[PDB]
């Protein structure tokens, strides 16, 4: 590992590898190997986000490096890059471009980790979505997963359906509005099955994970249409009750209103549990990067 | 309805009204000559145009680019007056430069030296996609942004 | 290095890659058949261009635009194989379309039925100036519009 | 006359009939002939001004027209020329975008008249200037002007340098800063004396008449150079009682402070009476087209 | 007649009869009989247009009446219905929301002329549309319609497949991409035939009319399926050429690109005698209403 | 050195220091001395510059000093600096108004350094200019030098022009339009020859060093006059050919278009290595204030 720009970049192996790094750190102990000593890293976030922001800058302080960053604001991305590069060792950059990371990664010497560019990938948060889930099945091989929400534009969920063919996942249901539909690009890159579906009451019952996007008005036909489909996409208190024992429901934080506030005292709520996660993984990322 | 050439390349057999697309997609537009027809009949295409570059043998590489817009042409390298090479023109595998990319958001779309790249995914009803944002394009988008 | 043509137009000594410039000045880009040759040698020019319309007689008046760009070009009419016509060129009066106003607040930069046009002022440094708003152009300007 | 575009559209005979014209139209009487009865003349006016568009408004009425139009606010000029041209009998039109006016002229078969388009011209705005100092020296030909302040971006400035071609001045000063000097293609289409000149009381004995305009902040290298050069380009209490007995000062309103306020009540101060004959003027220029 | 708030509130011999009356108004003679003389007429555009405001003001004062009105801008619809009543012996009113008119219209006593609702009618326009269509042709019955571009958000669409129920057309063609298809409510009220086509050149050649509307990007998944299917739904210069020697072309004015401005040269080209009639057209409403 | 406010505050011998700390820095071994530890520098940039900010903020934890600072946004100049001074050891600042670092510096007790304020001066970038182009030469005596483009509301020429006062350049030429010449005030302040000129081809061939500075149409009479001018000062590929083998092209960055990108191929272009002293530099101007 050196540049993160796609879920791609990761293979089976360095991911149980990486696993296995997020264990360890997780148990916080007053002693891991401080990898960044005398690094700097850039946080590039032309596109703002405090949430990762502060995720990534607490990874790079946990091992030892030193933090620069901006964050918000007609300079070329390119010359951006450039400085970096003279004033730090590695770059994590959020984008509202699609294919800026890669575009950066190809001028830049240093590592550079997309950390989203435009709709396109966030690798690390489908990295923190799969250690989430095998942490709680011991597997992903085997899982049955339904995809919620918003599928079309939705980073995240491109990053996790790629993310999942380096495993054997039975089944992924893509439950959207015909509107917000994964696109076919993405859909011929999978290696496992899929089933589109309308309607979540319809196979909930099978779901090992369930991993809902928001869908936003301000993506639709009229007003009317998304008012009347907005319903039926929310992880409601009832929708939670008739899935199986064992499942677990996750989401990329932050959240609005898609999952009914009464969910997070059930057992099966598990999205507090992976934002939580989000610092050990990127510190094993960044590990995997510069310490091996 | 043009001399015959020393050196150089020959490309026959391109679509009547497509010569001045070839030589963009060649990047030519200085030093050497160049000689055109433009709607010369042809026995097997009805009309066709004819492109001839002094002192310059293309290479596989250029010539394959010629297949986006005139997958019908014909190349011949020529020396001493004697064809010496007729090029089998292949789909190309990528492409930087000539195609642009139909996303506004895509990084190529945004920063001049963010260059437009396209790989073929499959040859055989033409599609490429975009290396930077994924987006795909079919023979017809193709041939809009180069016939205009 | 092009061959004769029984009835047409004969656009000789154009400056070494004006060519195309000058079919865009005259609107050519369908039917009929052209052939050009770019850089070639001229005994006078150094290097020069040649343009050849089969089937259409240009007339004085689309002629004269192509001193804009081409002031020492020489233009034949041929019928039958034989020059009836060697014409004589002149600065044009009025351009219509082939020039823009480069003041952002004429209504010709602004509205699509509004065709710039400008009359020349003097032909001799040449200037010409906007019939909407009086901006004046120079051989400098004029000429990389064009080449342009 | 059918179009009035440019100040070049009138003749010195056209003008000394529209002069009679607005002495017998001023002399206010109630039997004014009613030229434009039946008829509707639309004030299409795409830049609006309120102290034009009644003034127009105003002679319409008084000739017996009625009146349309709009003020302000993608449609294509000629598509609204052609609306017009269903709706109404002539076009009173003040735009934004220099030779407007000539290309409506040029789509329309009723009478267009400028009102202002662009920094090109105001023609009418020229004939009431010319009136009003003929109606004073009972002439035109052998007076000495003198323009202050912008003469460069100024429409009227253009209409009465061009308006003056038809007659005979002396000579005309052009007083302005150097960045606000008359371009170059105005000064070669007149054929009588000019002179550029940077202080006023340098020559302000000598002039029949002082016509000003107003300079704009807007229009400078910066602020500084505004502020240094702004306060000599005013028609001061003190400007003004160095001019000869007989001479007059005109600026086509509305005024913010270019004039000092006490100069208002000197005789020499004409502009008052200047937009007072704006109406009977237009009134004239109207009897031309549609009257004759 | 009286309020005139949808196309169905005409029947078949209340439309011939507005015709005769627009041929007769049309051929504009100066003895057109002022049956609005003395009364007053408010326009009352709480959404703003020019071109129609000026249509309606002209049509009003062709027949005599003085106009009053407002054009744009926390008050209820019903106290300005109240108010117009003291004020005014009819109104014509354009608004933002669905429905306005007829609100409006159980308000007042005088009568009320919606001259555009929301997204639901423009019963005026229809009746300018098959004027312009009955007078080529002599006849609406029988022939054949497509209606080309937006057809689920424009009002006028909306009232003229309404209005054309008082006739018999052999057969609509209804040509949109998928997502600006008309109306299932819409649909199921219509009384003649009726088919949903994606391209125009399938069927160009077999219809008398070509109604065309504009597609807005403001209305889309993306810029990109906007961008990929805008292209197919404009009036080109070659889809004009295969359409059949006596067939006609109409859009309800202003264009912006929806028509190549070549087309305007063919004789097929109607929409400028059709924003002609516009006048005439309601002169005749109106006196239905007022002058029987 | 204490206070960096104009390029004045440095000697002919203080700047010869510097460029020797900057060649030990530069070389980037693991054992600097961290002179700033236990020490907090305030970045205070009342004006922002991301590329700045984090130029400073990386030298001064080059050399061990902790951070703390702002970016943008009614409180006095006074107040904050008063405010800072308890905060901490040092203050970089960069202010909108001429002469807010002089005075900054005169309220403050712990050392003031400009990196920009209003118009006037930036004086670290010219110590980093001149670094780079005599770490080129081994000289700045006997250059020929040419500034190319906006060279009176540029900050950095300033700095340049003044600080080269310091040395014996053999001549300075001056190539702007005529409109954005170096002010009077600044010209009378250097005791090295100097040469106005319009057009650069007439020189290139001669010049050592070309640094080249954006002009801005924010600047200018018309649009019209800014485009007829903009493009004869740009660096062009071919502007670029025309200087000798030795010479060298300087820009302090941002650049937009100033620079044709082909130049950043040639061995001319030095801008790149330019920014890239920036950082060892002002570790150098640190370590002078605080560790001697
Ligand atoms: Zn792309
Ligand atoms: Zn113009």
């Amino acid at each position: 590992l050196k540049h993160i720009i796609s879920a791609y970049n990761f293979s089976r192996d360095e991911l149980e590898d990486i696993f296995a790094l997020t264990d360890k750190y997780s148990k916080n102990l007053n002693d891991t190997r401080k990898i960044l000593s005398g690094k700097t890293i850039s946080i590039a976030f032309f596109e703002p986000s405090t949430r990762t922001y502060l995720s990534f800058q607490k990874a790079i302080i946990n091992l030892g490096g030193d933090v620069i960053g901006f964050s918000g604001e007609g300079e070329n991305l390119a010359d951006t890059i450039r400085m970096l590069n003279n004033y730090s060792d590695g770059i994590v950059m959020r984008h509202k471009y699609d294919g800026a990371s890669r575009f950066a990664s190809e001028i830049s010497d240093i590592p550079v980790i997309n950390a989203g560019d435009g709709k396109h990938e966030h690798p690390t948060q489908a990295v923190i979505d799969i250690y989430t889930i095998n942490k709680h099945f011991n597997t992903i091989d085997g899982l049955v997963f339904a995809l919620l929400g918003d599928l079309k534009y939705a980073r995240t969920v491109n990053s996790l359906l790629r993310i999942l063919t380096r495993f054997r996942p039975k089944l992924v249901y893509l439950i959207s509005p015909q509107l917000l539909r994964a696109r076919k690009e993405i859909l011929d890159e999978l290696n496992y099955p899929v089933k589109e579906v309308e309607n979540p009451f319809e196979v909930i019952n099978e779901v090992d994970v369930l991993y809902v996007t928001r869908i936003q008005k301000e993506r639709f036909v009229d007003e009317m249409e998304y008012e009347k489909i907005k319903g039926s996409y929310i992880v409601s208190l009832d929708l939670a009750n008739k899935m199986k024992k064992d499942s677990i429901i996750l989401h990329p934080l932050p959240r609005v209103n898609e999952i009914d506030r009464k969910v997070d005292k059930t057992t099966k709520a598990k999205y507090f549990e992976q934002a939580s996660y989000g610092v050990p993984v990127r510190m094993s990322i960044l590990t995997k990067i510069y310490g091996e | 309805m043009v001399s015959k050439i020393k050196n150089g390349t020959v490309i026959d057999h391109i679509p009547a009204g497509r010569a001045f697309a070839v030589l963009n997609v060649l990047g030519i537009k200085e030093g050497f000559r160049i000689a055109l027809v433009i709607n010369v009949d042809s026995k097997k295409m009805g009309k066709k145009d004819i492109v001839k570059i002094e002192d310059k043998e293309i290479s596989d590489t250029e010539a394959n680019l010629i297949t986006l817009i005139a997958p019908t042409a014909t190349i011949n390298i020529v020396r001493e007056y004697e064809v010496v090479k007729k090029t089998k023109l292949e789909v190309p595998k990528v492409v930087k430069g000539i195609l642009k990319c139909p996303n506004p958001y895509c990084i190529t779309s945004n920063d001049v030296e963010a260059i437009p790249t396209f790989k073929t995914l499959t040859e055989k009803p033409l599609k490429m996609r975009c290396e930077y944002c994924e987006t795909i394009i079919d023979e017809n988008e193709i041939m809009s942004q180069i016939l205009g």
